[PDB]
RNA sequence: GAGGGACAAGUGGCGUUCAGCCACCCGAGAUUGAGCAAUAACAGGUCUGUGAUGCCCUUAGAUGUCCGGGGCUGCACGCGCGCUACACUGACUGGCUCAGCGUGUGCCUACCCUACGCCGGCAGGCGCGGGUAACCCGUUGAACCCCAUUCGUGAUGGGGAUCGGGGAUUGCAAUUAUUCCCCAUGAACGAGGAAUUCCCAGUAAGUGCGGGUCAUAAGCUUGCGUUGAUUAAGUCCCUGCCCU
């Protein structure tokens, strides 16, 4: 009878500002579950993985790098003790920063080769939206990682800096400078 | 009381245990059934080859051990007259009083 | 013998810098002035910022709970979680 | 709640020098002295281990001083020291810093004189327990 | 009213049991373990100065779970991943004194009865104790 | 009265015996709130947290679970009360409200009422798992 | 420097040296029916709201 | 998926042509009718023979 | 154990009458992984598996066979398959909690699985019992994982190589190899250049267990379990293949 909360949450009025990434955050009533720890089995079907909600997705890209090759109930953790640290840091919701991040951490178009078996020129050309979402949480989980190695500072501590550097236009996290490596190289090739 | 029949193969297994059955049910004996026991499997995985040229291509050899048991509460009398059964040779039968 | 190594990555970020095992008077003297002014009390940023180690970082926030200053908000593994009312 | 005590870098046996992030691992330093002796040896002084090497009395360092020169005199029994029967002299102890390279000088010097093949080993640029040295003991 | 040991969390009974058995004195210590005793196969000693208290409540615990175990079963119980280091580590087992040292103590102080084909299992005046202990647990959890 | 509704996780299995009470679920004699992990305490409750509280009060379930391993176990426990609640709507409650509840589950999940035709897969003979080779030597 | 979007209508083939951009006639949302044809890689279907940073370009197809 | 072999086409072809009025259009009893008047011992060929048994009666109704 | 259940069957669209392809639902699955695997060849390996074998060589001081030592483990070096780390997602300590293949004795000829109790800190020893096995080990109370303390970016408590002393076990004999345990010594290693290997869902990887040699004996290999990714589901651009 009540409704869909991750904690003790809400999950209601979140928001998407525009267009090019509708209906592919699980964000809204349809697609509101409790935990990211659900029953992940979206990889039969060649569309039917932008169903996963964006906070598992954050937790599958965070587990990583052979040392922590696995433990989601660690990685879960880690994004809970994320959401925490940004909803202590003056209220922003974490998951309205959240989406707000997927929308600005990173690529609207990338160069890639084109055909013709010539001079490989590296033309920009226009990227998925799916393409999108992946390469924005791997550039804000890879940020996250490379931020807390070697320091006193926690992965869901980075995280939650990632997240906030990310979803406010500040250009001091690593998304927004792998964002800078892009696009100017686009605009190059362009 | 109880009689073990051991059988190589499943066809063989499934045909004593027709047999006997049809031999038990006749008689005024409260037969248990044909108790199943979990298949043995021995698997033994060899090199395929006396010398070591190639990838490593391995075998895997395996047997089906079948089982089952019944419980007959019999005098002995009754337990050999039952024992004299015209049997197939992959079925080893063992008896217990 | 000889050393050798294939890549050549050197300057950190500070020099094997140095680090304070045990608090001083004007150090926690400043501590305790500007502890309200933190907004997030995490012993990563304590320990970072105002020239502490991890052990006397968590001893401090000890202290300081016990004193009843900083409400805890869900204490864990590694990562401890206090905020200041208003 | 012990705000400063003038107290940072100890001096133990004229070589070691003692550190500052805890007792026990500021023990550990001293050579002789490695993972679990330095626990049972501030086990033996009682000693709270929250506190530091720069919170500790000059009194009870004589102490835990007196529990390295002597041992055998209150507890920690034969078995759990470095130099165990074979001395030359049969004695119960444990090695200091100095003494203990002085006493694999003294090993090494009678074995020169056995010329057993691990001394000689040792003598040579071998190995003694590297049963295969074709990758150890490169450059 | 009725409280079973499985309703409330372990990490505040065993807590509360390792003074609770300070309080009732019951334990027995006699000299190696006074003196120094190391882990499973390991390099450093426990923590907590109450460890010996804490075995005695697991060993109450985990035979009030299973009645029937032994030396060898509670140190399987125990185990151990005993890291070699170049070579990869493996399943080793704990040490067979404290397991008949923690038995012998309880059967001392009148908690553990032996089995006639295994082990240790539950007395009633052990049950008695362990109920009240968890009851006032419970009963703290509660207020 | 008396329906058992068994797992059918990967490799865990949990056998649900149900029963008409005042609200209480038994998990190999340990109640609801205590959950193995504690990270997991939000979808254990999905059949609680969700369904109301009337259907807990009215349905007692008792829970033996022999999986191997933890997650495995919880999602077993979880699907052996979400359908353990469908056999007990079958057998006591009337086709009309058990469509209903039936039609909820399944637009909320599909892991509440179809297993999973998930087993791992055999290691092969050449590799070290079941798709993957050792590493090959070229010149 | 407009930033426009445009949602896909059809999907006329893969191309590429490894066959990994698509050619999409996309269509255009803000304007009338014209017709473009863009070279998008990643997976797309019929419907996806697509980012345009330049709507002056023209790809070919073969 | 549907590609099937010669040997499984010339049979269902074989049925089709000597038994027609005992075939329906529903596959659990064309499959019941082809095991009655013909022996398949593999049950995966008996569904892939019916199954085109079915597919031929579906194209004889139309034309 | 038998039988069923799934066959692209039903719908819409594209396709030539066809053959077939894409999405839905009912379903557990719209098909998993292996074995066998054609004609003809390599002048591929094995005479060191065979009392399987052709030719040559030795047959009495033997190139036959036994017994006693050394050796294949020997290192100024380079290469390949692997294990462990280069830490904080972590290391240590304490508590909690889960399995599956498969193995086990008085043998067509010398041998285990160990439960319970006592002693010792430890590896271990002693007394006794069960199992020729769904009976007993064993409800394999497994590791990661779930909580609490300590560590605090320092070649540090990460890493445990090297080396010294000692204690137990199999073997007639371990020292120029057993193995394990206790203390101590604490190097290189700061995520690796040129180049290169494997992989599309219970998948790679993290982690543990069983079998093979076994007496002591796994870092190899075969299988099994726990947690379990990111992203493609397209191409012939590098390499290679099939048909004109
Ligand atoms: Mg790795
Ligand atoms: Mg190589
Ligand atoms: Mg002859
Ligand atoms: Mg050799
Ligand atoms: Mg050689
Ligand atoms: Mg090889
Ligand atoms: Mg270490
Ligand atoms: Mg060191
Ligand atoms: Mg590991
Ligand atoms: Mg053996
Ligand atoms: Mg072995
Ligand atoms: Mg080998």
């Amino acid at each position: 009878p009540d409704i869909k909360l991750f904690g003790k949450w809400s999950t209601d009025d979140v928001q998407i500002n525009d267009i090019s990434l509708q209906d592919y955050i699980a964000v809204k009533e349809k697609y509101a579950k409790y935990l990211p720890h659900s029953a992940g089995r979206y990889a039969a079907k060649r569309f039917r993985k932008a169903q996963c909600p964006i906070v598992e997705r954050l937790t599958n890209s965070m587990m990583m790098h052979g040392r922590n090759n696995g433990k989601k109930l660690m990685t879960v953790r880690i994004v809970k003790h994320a959401f925490e640290i940004i909803h202590l840091l003056t209220g922003e919701n974490p998951l309205q920063v959240l989406v707000n991040a997927i929308i600005n951490s990173g690529p609207r178009e990338d160069s890639t080769r084109i055909g013709r078996a010539g001079t490989v020129r590296r033309q920009a050309v226009d990227v998925s939206p799916l393409r999108r979402v992946n390469q924005a949480i791997w550039l804000l989980c890879t940020g996250a990682r490379e931020a807390a190695f070697r320091n006193i500072k926690t992965i869901a501590e980075c995280l939650a800096d990632e997240l906030i550097n990310a979803a406010k236009g500040s250009s001091n996290s690593y998304a927004i400078k792998k964002k800078d490596e892009l696009e100017r190289v686009a605009k190059s090739n362009r | 009381i109880r009689i073990t029949l051991t059988s190589r193969n499943v066809k063989s297994l499934e045909k004593v245990c027709a047999d006997l059955i049809r031999g038990a049910k006749e008689k005024n004996l409260k037969v248990k059934g044909p108790v199943r026991m979990p298949t043995k499997t021995l698997r033994i995985t060899t090199r395929k080859t006396p010398c070591g040229e190639g990838s490593k291509t391995w075998d895997r050899f395996q047997m089906r051990i079948h089982k089952r048991l019944i419980d007959l509460h019999s005098p002995s009398e009754i337990v050999k007259q039952i024992t004299s059964i015209s049997i197939e040779p992959g079925v080893e039968v063992e008896v217990t009083i | 013998g000889k050393a050798k190594k294939k890549k050549w990555s050197k300057g950190k970020v500070r020099d094997k810098l140095n680090n304070l095992v045990l608090f001083d008077k004007a150090t926690y003297d400043k501590l305790c002035k500007e502890v309200p002014n933190y907004k997030l009390i995490t012993p990563a940023v304590v320990s970072e910022r105002l020239k502490i180690r991890g052990s006397l970082a968590r001893a401090a926030l000890q202290e300081l709970l016990s004193k009843g200053l900083i409400k805890l908000v869900s204490k864990h593994r590694a990562q401890v979680i206090y905020t200041r009312n208003t | 709640v012990i705000p400063e005590k003038f107290q940072h870098i100890l001096r133990v046996l004229n070589t070691n020098i003692d550190g500052r992030r805890k007792i026990a691992f500021a023990i550990t330093a001293i050579k002789g002295v490695g993972r679990r002796y330095a626990h049972v040896v501030l086990r033996k002084a009682d000693i709270d281990l929250t506190k530091r090497a720069g919170e500790l009395t000059e009194d009870e360092v004589e102490r835990v001083i007196t529990i390295m020169q002597n041992p055998r005199q209150y507890k920690i029994p034969d078995w759990f020291l470095n130099r165990q029967k074979d001395v030359k002299d049969g004695k119960y102890s444990q090695v200091l810093a100095n003494g203990l390279d002085n006493k694999l000088r003294e090993d090494l010097e009678r074995l020169k004189k056995i010329r057993a093949h691990r001394g000689l080993r040792h003598f040579w640029g071998l190995r003694v327990r590297g049963q295969h040295t074709k990758t150890t003991g490169r450059r | 009213p009725g409280v079973t040991v499985k309703d409330v969390n372990q990490q505040e009974f065993v807590r509360a049991l390792a003074a609770f058995l300070k309080k009732s004195g019951k334990l027995k210590v006699p000299e190696w373990v006074d003196t120094v005793k190391l882990a499973k196969h390991k390099e450093l000693a426990p923590y907590d100065e109450n460890w010996f208290y804490t075995r005695a409540a697991s060993t109450a615990r985990h035979l009030y779970l299973r009645g029937g175990a032994g030396v060898g079963s509670m140190t399987k119980i125990y185990g151990g991943r005993q890291r070699n280091g170049v070579m990869p580590s493996h399943f080793s087992r704990g040490s067979k004194s404290v397991a008949r040292r923690v038995l012998q103590a309880l059967e001392g102080l009148k908690m553990v009865e032996k089995d006639q084909d295994g082990g240790r299992k539950l007395t009633p005046q052990g049950q008695r104790d362990l109920d009240r202990i968890a009851g006032q647990v419970a009963a703290a959890n509660k207020k | 009265q008396s329906v058992q509704v068994f797992g059918r996780k990967k490799t865990a299995t949990a056998v649900a015996h149900c029963k008409r009470g005042n609200g209480l679920i038994k998990v190999n004699g340990r109640p609801l709130e205590m959950i193995e992990p504690r990270t997991l305490q939000y979808k254990l409750l999905e059949p609680v947290l969700l369904l109301g509280k009337e259907r807990f009060a009215g349905v007692d379930i008792r829970v033996r679970v022999k999986g191997g391993g933890h997650v495995a176990q919880i999602y077993a426990i979880r699907q052996s009360i979400s359908k353990a609640l469908v056999a007990y709507y079958q057998k006591y409650v009337d086709e009309a409200s058990k469509k209903e509840i039936k039609d909820i589950l399944i637009q909320y999940d599909r892991t509440l009422l179809v297993a999973d035709p998930r087993r791992c897969e055999s290691k092969k003979f050449g590799g070290p798992g079941a798709r993957a080779r050792y590493q090959k030597s070229y010149r | 420097q407009p930033i426009k979007l445009a949602r896909v209508t059809k999907v006329l083939g893969r191309t590429g040296s490894q066959g990994q951009c698509t050619q999409v006639r996309v269509e255009f949302m803000d304007d009338t029916s014209r017709s473009i044809i863009r070279n998008v890689k990643g997976p797309v279907r019929e419907g996806d709201v697509l980012t345009l940073l330049e709507s002056e370009r023209e790809a070919r197809r073969l | 998926g549907r590609v099937r072999t010669k040997t499984v086409k010339k049979a269902a072809r074989v049925i089709i042509e000597k038994y027609y009025t005992r075939l329906g259009n529903d596959f659990h009893t064309n499959k019941r009718v082809c095991e009655e008047i013909a022996i398949i011992p593999s049950k995966k060929l008996r569904n892939k023979i019916a199954g085109y048994v079915t597919h031929l009666m579906k194209r004889i109704q139309r034309g």
